[PDB]
Order: structure tokens, then C-alpha cells, then sequence
């Protein structure tokens, strides 16, 4: 009744078992954009079910010696699909998501895996160690994509704020001995009402151990993370060719 | 028209927001109410999942045999307003006679209130704040020394000429807002509206403002949103000549009629630049104070 | 809705996730002094909060030469708390109780016990073997406190009344692959309507292994076992100086 | 007289004993009824809880 | 409330923790014979407690190297109790059935079995080999009683049909990691309201290994198929000698 759930949007179909429940964020679902809201004048498409379904990017392994990854929205759908055309031929874009994050282990196994959805990710660095160097990050961590990027210094978030207080935004947590799936649904968060998809990124998406992995030798010592997640309430507006950067 | 039964039967362009929760009056504390003792089965309050990713609902009322107590102890002091319309240090701006920071006596300062870490890391406890502010000029001497000079604050926004000079063509304040004072009267103090072509400032920008690729060159630009750039604040000494007395101008800044969304962490390492979330990355101290054991105190 | 209990009273709090039920006592809930049964006038006191609350013994180990445990009412609780205070400092009591066990282990234990209350558990010793002499056992043996007293021969549970009618009195079993807590709701059980709490004992309670602990080189072999309770409607009357015996 | 309300919604000094069973008659043994054949599932009366 | 089930019939009573379901046969209970449908005019005997009831026949071990094994209906009560009597004694014979099949293992153990009824069930053979000699099956082949016969061929069922078609009749699987048992019931089906017991079988009961049985070196690898069934709405007719073939 709380543990078992499926998942449909589009032409996709998500089952889990071992699941929680769904946290739906700031408590508002994700919705389109009203008139009064609205500025820019143009028609806007809103294709239904061909942008609004679940991807699945790639699979991160957890080991022992892990520190966490995050994963930038929406760059990790901009060369994906029919959302990453729609969203290069267009300038403007609008949605929410379903993230959907998976990990399965055995009743033997042990760990945790704190994942959080954090607006405006902002990517800092360690400023030459000595904080004399105004260092910057590269393109390839500020939009790494669906590969997503290893956290150098996963205590500060690469951003000298706190994982402690990250219980503060949307998150789950996947304790594998209750549960495999961890599916947040997240609105449009934005100050506009709509923006790039390829400047600008809304949220990040992390997934920190918080208690490492354990297992004893003999069992199945590759224990992925896949990442799957579906746009919502997508919307697209300001047609010329595309570009992608 | 629509005909077809799945455009009928579509939540396509439902631009209404569909909302979990109610905002509620909660004046005052939550009263206790009494409790008494429970021996069932099947209610078991005490035990949670935090995997939910929500918090625990669970009340002392549940937990232990309580008492009636009638709270008044008031919410009114957590508020936005009362918690940021408190006027502090968001600039300071020094006018010399001799030296390199500022010889011609006059000092343009670009608008950005991330250069104080006590009033920085107030505002960066959320990522979008709209609000109305009140700007507050304490001018002096290094030594504090109230002394007789007239100066001239004008407001530069952006696409406006900044002086380049005392004896420019910019300070004749035509259009733009400016503010004339003596030193010897009270600080300057002038109300400001949101004036953000978006909706809220936003303290955090995961993004690039510019198209294009994007190299080692223009990586200043991460982070950058032109809708926070507010312009130019600038100061003189009215006058055609050069000033006798050296010059302070520190800036306050209270926020008024304040609106905030999506809390964040708070920082917990030392700041070190304007508008980037940089660290010391060997010198990372954790967030608080450290013990000798676990079992001790 | 069965297995799961949480049982409060006063500052404390009990939680149980793999519960069988709660026993109660003669089918009678405790219950205060009424004044056609009582006969002594003074007028008791009714500390609500301050003894009925749960005590916390010791902590026996179940092993696999182990024969069983027992400890008797209100012994356990005269030096212990505020409880133990009240009922040194006056001469009459009277209260019920709830007693709650917890034994854990995994699902790889095996094994049972015998959780029950004999009222009146009067003890008797072997008599020197050949039923001669009419040794008497110490003070040591029939007023243990806290620490309890193992059993020498659990099959007459040295009394000379056998353990396998035992189940006619109140019980529960600790049947590792079924549960972990017995819970037991104990009435004021005597004929009179006070008594004295350190020169009477009103009932014991038996903690016997039927089936031996068992399990394989390499579980965890230390199982276990706890004892905590709590007074119930408690009640003193006849206030003098505090003596222990 | 009691004002606060930890004691007004106390349960201290009920001295009615609340008793779960009820004393029933039987002067004679109870009767068999007739049963027939079950071949369903969720009622399983011959497994227990001992 | 569908994993637990209690069947009884008669002077007999099974219990199971771990089952699916009950599969009704072509959705039809067992029935008597209506006065429509007969046409034999001497009275039936209708025993009801001495006939409907659970017998158990024998116990297969399910090996690595299992193939599958059937058993033939009536067959395998023509020489057990109370029925295999009144069979014998008369020369008419109608009931449905309730089967019942066992397998118990573990939660480390894993297989799968398709339990299955196949109305007229009739034997080939490999007509040696190469399809030349028009070879038959001897008695202890098509009426193998309660020892039931091991399949050579259990591709094709020895009858050049495929196994793979044969969830078209009834069926149930023992997936061990979620039933050991399989409860079916089956009416009488013929083209006949009556017929005789000992020389026409109505059905066979087809138990075949689809997923082998693995298990790790320590485990218990001895894992038993035990098959037992009631008879239902049994009826007799036409008296004489007891003949047994
Ligand atoms: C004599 C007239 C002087 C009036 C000058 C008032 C200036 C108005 C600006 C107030 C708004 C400040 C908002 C600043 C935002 C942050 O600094 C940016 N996000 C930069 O990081």
C-alpha cells in the first residue's frame, strides 16, 4: 500500500518493491505556465509524451572508497531524446521532473545514500587550497552532464555549505535494508518563468554515502546507482536552429 | 475545437498550481495538552521512517505523561522583516588625498552586498529574496572626525555614464537620483524599491548568463546573473578643486517588505571572495567543535 | 497492528517491532484500594509519575548450559528510584505492574523461554539430598533484588512443583523466530489490601530456556536477556523512618 | 476543589477493577455443531500463536 | 489472507503459510450427477467422509537431474482406504478431485515447478527411435499408480506434445522463493456422467522442473514433492465382485 509503486508517464513504466514513498516537492506538483505569469508572447509547444518520460542516464558504482556524485538539471537531457531537441531548437523551457534513483542490494548488505535535490547548485572550488588563487571551475563541472561529476570534498558540497543541512531541501534516503528506490518530483523552481535550458541549470541532484558500504566476502560486491528520471509539465517557446552550447 | 477523446481528456495547460499543504495561523506556540499512560498494541508513535526523507510527527504527549500547558510565547520575533530589517554593513568606500585606492576624489562602487560576511550570510540562507531596502550613509573622517564637507551620492544604474572625473558631465544628476549632504548633518537615508527585471534577486546562479563555448577565459561569468548587477553607487567631493579632508563613506542596508524562497544550507566555512562560493580547500574546518572521545564530553 | 507495541507510562517509553501481544493478568487490570476493601485509615500516597514508570534490573545472558533465572516482587525495586524510597520510608504497599522482557537475536537463532509469574513463589531447597535435614534457604535466595537467583533444579523450580504446568498461571514465550519482548500486566494479587514491600514478596517471575539456545561458529553468541518493568497504580500508607529490612 | 487540568483528567483513585472476561453459565457441556468441508484461503484455524 | 489457507475435507486438515492461491478447474466445482445427465438407473452410494478426504500417496525427491514424474487419476486411489474399495466393488465411478502438491525449501534455495493437470493423458512411446517399430507403453506405464513414473521426454510429455503449451490446462507453479504449495480442484470431466475407475483415467498430474534446483554446499539437498489430494462428490454405481484390474 506504501511500499509498492508504479510509476507512468509516457510510454514508460517504473516498478519497485522496496520503496518508501514519493516526495513531492515544496509541496507543489509541477504545473504549466499561467497567463499572468507569462511574458513572452509566442505560442509555446507542450509536447506530451514525447519529452515527458522517463530517461535513464548511466550507473555509478558504489565501492567502499566513495564520496558522492552530483548531476545538473537540465543539462542532462540536452542531448537526449526528443526533450534535447526541442530544447536545443528552442531558446525558452519550462518543466518539472520525477527523479527516480535506484540501488538494490541484499538483506546482508549495509549502507546509506543521502539523495537531495539542492536549487542553484552552484559549483565552488578550493581556491588554490591557500584561498589566494580565485580559481573557477571548468565547463566540465559545472554542466558535467549525464555522466555527473565525483565530489572532491563532499562535507562542504564543493561549495563550503554543509551536507548536514541538506536535510532542508527535497531528499530520501536509500537504506538498504528498507529500501531500493528514491523518487522525488520537483516543480519548476525559477525566478522567471521560463529560461535556458543550456545556460542555465535549476537544481543538482546529489547522492552522498552517508554511512559507507559494508559486505563480507562473497557477496555481490558491485552495487550500482542508476539514475531515472522524467520531465513534467514540459514547455518550449522562441524556435531558431539548433545549437548546443 | 477539440474532438478527439485524449485532448478532452487532457491535463495539458492545468497552469493552476496544485498545493499539498495550507498555510495555517500559528501566533503563539503549540499548546501541550495532558497524556496518560498507553499499553496497546499496533500505536507505536515513537517509531519512524526517516527514509521518507520527511520529519517525525511524533509529540512529547506520545512519549511521555505531560501536562496542560497553555503557551504565549509569540512566533512574531522568526519573521522575514524581523529577522532582516536590521540595518548593516554592506559597503565602504574610502576617499584618500594620497595613495592608489581612490587621489581624484571621487569613488564609483559597483552594487553587491556579498562583501560583509555578517549580513552575506544572512541573505544566503535562502537562494531567491524580493524585498524593498533602506540605504543608510555614515560618512567621516578616518578618525571619525565629523568635519564641514558637501558631497553628492548619485545613483549610476546600469547603461548609465559612470564620472570618470570630479568635474564630469555625469554628475549633473538630471535624471538620474542623487543626494546632496554635509558631513555635519545626519546620514543620508533613502528608501529603495525590488528593481529586478525578474522576480526575486537571487543570491545563486548555476549558470552562464552568455551563449557560446565556454573556456578558461570567460569562466569569471559562472555564476554571474546581469538581473543582480543593480548598477553603480557614486560619490564626490563637490567641488572644483581638491578636497582638504580625508573621507569614509560606509554604507547600511535594511531590508524591508521581504519575501523569501527555497531555503539552504547556511555556510559554514570563512568567505573569501565577492560573489563566488569558493573555500580553502586544505584548510576545511569542520562546523563545529571536536571532542576527545565520543563517551566523554 | 499486532506486533508492533509502544507502552508509556510516566517519563518512560518502550518501543517493540516483533511483539506477540500483551498479557493481562487474570483478566483483571491493576486498580486502586477501594474504601469497602480497605481497612487502614491514614489516607496513602498516589505518586502518578515518580514510580510507575519502567526500572530497568541488569541483563542476563542466555547461553547454552544456562537452566534459568528468577526474581521476585517488589524486591527488585526497594533500592532502586523513587519507588524504592516511598517504600522504604513507609510500612504498606500496594501495586500492580507490567513487566516486559527482551531477549534479541537474529534469524539464525533458535531457542525458547518460559516467561512467566508465580504468585507466592515460595522456595524450597533439597532437604541436604536425602530429604533428612530441613535446611531453609537464606535471605540471599528468596530476597535476590535486582541480580535474581539461578535456578539450580528449573524442572521443580526448587519448590517441588514441576515447570511443565507452569502455563496455568500468567505467561508468554520468547520464540526467536517469532518475537523478542513479553510483555505481562500484573494485578495487586493478595489477600490483603496492603502489605508490606520488603518482608513479602507477592509473585516471582520465572525466566526458563524450554528449547536451548543454538546457533552456528560465527553468529554473534552473546544473547541477551533484559528485564525491565514498571509499577501500576501504586499506593503507600504508614509514614516512619526509612529502614531497609 | 481540582483546577489544573492534569488533574481533572487523571485516572488516579479508580478503584473499579475492569475486568476483560465475563463469568457465563455452563451446567452442561458444550454441543457439537455440524460443519462441512473448506477449501478457501485466509482462515486457517488450526494455526496459532502459542 | 491469501497466503494462509486451511483445507478440510473429511477427517483431514491442511494448513499453509506460504501458498498462491486455489485454482478452480475450467471454473466449474465438483458436482453430483444430475437425473438429466444420467442414465443408469440403480441408486448411487454416496460416501461422504470416508471417500472425501486427503490421502497422500509418496514422496518424489527433486534432484539437479530431475526431469518430471506424473501420476494417473483414479489410478492412484484404486488401492488405498475406503474408496479403493467401493471402486473396486462397483463398476461406475464419479468425483472431482483437490489436489495438493508439497515442496518446502528455503529462502536460500531456488527452482521452479509447473504443476499441472492434463486431461487424457495418454502415453506414447519413442516408437524405436526411429519411428518405424509401433511400439506401446506396458501398464505399469500408462497406470502407474501412486508411485507415479519418471518422464523420459519431458519435452514433448511422452506424447509429442509440448510441454511449453501446457499452461492451457490447469496449473500452478512452486516458485520456492514465494509457495510451496499448489493447491488445484478439478470436477469430473468426461464425455460420460460415470465410467470405470480402473480402466479409464480421466487426467494425469504432470510436476516438471522448468528452472532447475540450486543450492550452495551445506544446505539441506534433500528436497521433497509430496503429492496429496480429496477426492470430491464421489459416487458409485453397479455392484458386484471386487476385481482390482
Ligand atoms: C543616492 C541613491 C543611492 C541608492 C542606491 C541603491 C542601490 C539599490 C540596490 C539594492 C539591491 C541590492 C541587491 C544586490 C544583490 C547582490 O549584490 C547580487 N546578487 C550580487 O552578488
Amino acid at each position: 500500500s506504501d511500499r509498492v509503486a508504479q510509476l507512468t508517464i509516457g510510454n514508460s513504466t517504473i516498478t519497485t518493491q522496496e520503496a518508501a514513498n514519493i516526495i513531492v516537492g515544496y509541496g507543489e506538483w509541477p504545473s504549466y505556465c499561467s497567463d499572468d505569469d507569462a511574458t513572452a508572447v509566442d505560442k509555446p509547444t507542450r509536447p506530451d509524451v514525447s519529452v515527458n518520460r522517463f530517461y535513464t542516464l548511466d550507473t555509478k558504482l558504489w565501492e567502499k572508497s566513495s564520496k558522492g556524485w552530483y548531476w545538473k538539471f537540465p543539462d542532462v537531457l540536452t542531448e537526449t531524446g526528443v526533450f534535447g531537441q526541442n530544447a536545443q531548437f528552442h531558446y525558452l523551457y519550462r518543466s518539472g521532473f520525477c527523479i527516480h534513483v535506484q540501488c538494490n542490494a541484499s538483506k546482508f548488505h549495509q549502507g546509506a545514500l543521502l539523495v537531495a535535490i539542492l536549487p542553484e547548485y552552484v559549483i565552488g572550488t578550493v581556491a588554490g587550497g591557500t584561498g589566494t588563487e580565485d580559481s573557477h571551475p571548468p565547463y566540465k563541472q559545472t554542466q558535467p552532464g549525464a555522466d555527473g561529476f565525483e565530489l572532491q570534498h563532499p562535507y562542504v558540497l564543493d561549495a563550503g555549505i554543509p551536507i548536514s543541512q541538506l536535510t532542508v531541501c527535497h531528499h530520501q534516503r536509500i537504506n538498504l535494508r528498507t529500501n531500493n528506490c528514491a523518487t522525488i518530483i520537483v516543480p519548476y523552481m525559477n525566478t522567471l518563468p521560463f529560461d535556458s535550458a543550456l545556460n542555465h541549470c535549476n537544481f543538482g541532484l546529489l547522492v552522498v554515502p552517508i554511512s559507507p558500504l559494508d559486505f563480507d566476502q562473497g557477496a555481490t560486491p558491485v552495487i550500482p546507482i542508476t539514475i531515472t528520471l522524467a520531465p513534467m509539465c514540459s514547455e518550449f517557446a522562441g524556435l531558431r536552429q539548433a545549437v548546443t552550447q | 475545437g477539440d474532438r478527439v477523446a485524449d485532448v478532452i481528456e487532457s491535463s495539458i495547460g492545468d497552469s493552476v498550481s496544485r498545493a499539498l499543504t495550507q498555510a495555517l495561523p500559528a501566533p503563539t506556540g503549540q499548546n501541550t495538552q495532558v497524556s496518560s499512560h498507553r499499553l496497546d498494541t499496533g500505536e507505536v508513535p515513537a517509531l519512524q521512517a526517516a527514509e521518507i526523507g520527511a520529519s517525525s510527527n511524533t509529540s512529547d504527549e506520545s512519549m511521555i505523561e505531560t501536562r496542560c500547558v497553555l503557551n504565549s510565547h509569540s512566533t512574531a520575533e522568526t519573521t522575514l522583516d524581523s529577522f532582516f530589517s536590521r540595518a548593516g554593513l554592506v559597503g565602504e568606500i574610502d576617499l584618500p588625498l594620497e595613495g592608489t585606492t581612490n587621489p581624484n576624489g571621487y569613488a564609483n562602487w559597483d552594487i553587491d552586498i556579498t562583501g560583509y560576511a555578517q549580513m552575506r550570510r544572512k541573505v544566503e540562507l535562502f537562494t531567491y529574496m524580493r524585498f524593498d531596502a533602506e540605504f543608510t550613509f555614515v560618512a567621516c573622517t578616518p578618525t571619525g572626525q565629523v568635519v564641514p564637507q558637501l558631497l553628492q551620492y548619485m545613483f549610476v544604474p546600469p547603461g548609465a555614464p559612470k564620472p570618470e572625473s570630479r568635474e564630469s558631465l555625469a554628475w549633473q544628476t538630471a535624471t538620474n537620483p542623487s543626494v546632496f549632504v554635509k558631513l555635519t548633518d545626519p546620514p543620508a537615508q533613502v528608501s529603495v524599491p525590488f528593481m529586478s527585471p525578474a522576480s526575486a534577486y537571487q543570491w545563486f546562479y548555476d549558470g552562464y548568463p552568455t551563449f557560446g563555448e565556454h573556456k578558461q577565459e570567460k569562466d569569471l561569468e559562472y555564476g554571474a546573473c546581469p538581473n543582480n548587477m543593480m548598477g553603480t553607487f557614486s560619490v564626490r567631493t563637490v567641488g572644483s578643486s581638491k578636497s582638504k579632508y580625508p573621507l569614509v563613506v560606509r554604507i547600511y542596508m535594511r531590508m524591508k517588505h521581504v519575501r523569501a524562497w527555497i531555503p539552504r544550507p547556511m555556510r559554514n566555512q570563512n568567505y573569501l571572495f565577492k560573489a563566488n562560493p569558493n573555500y580553502a580547500g586544505n584548510s576545511i574546518k569542520p562546523t563545529g567543535t571536536s571532542r576527545s572521545a565520543i563517551t566523554t564530553l
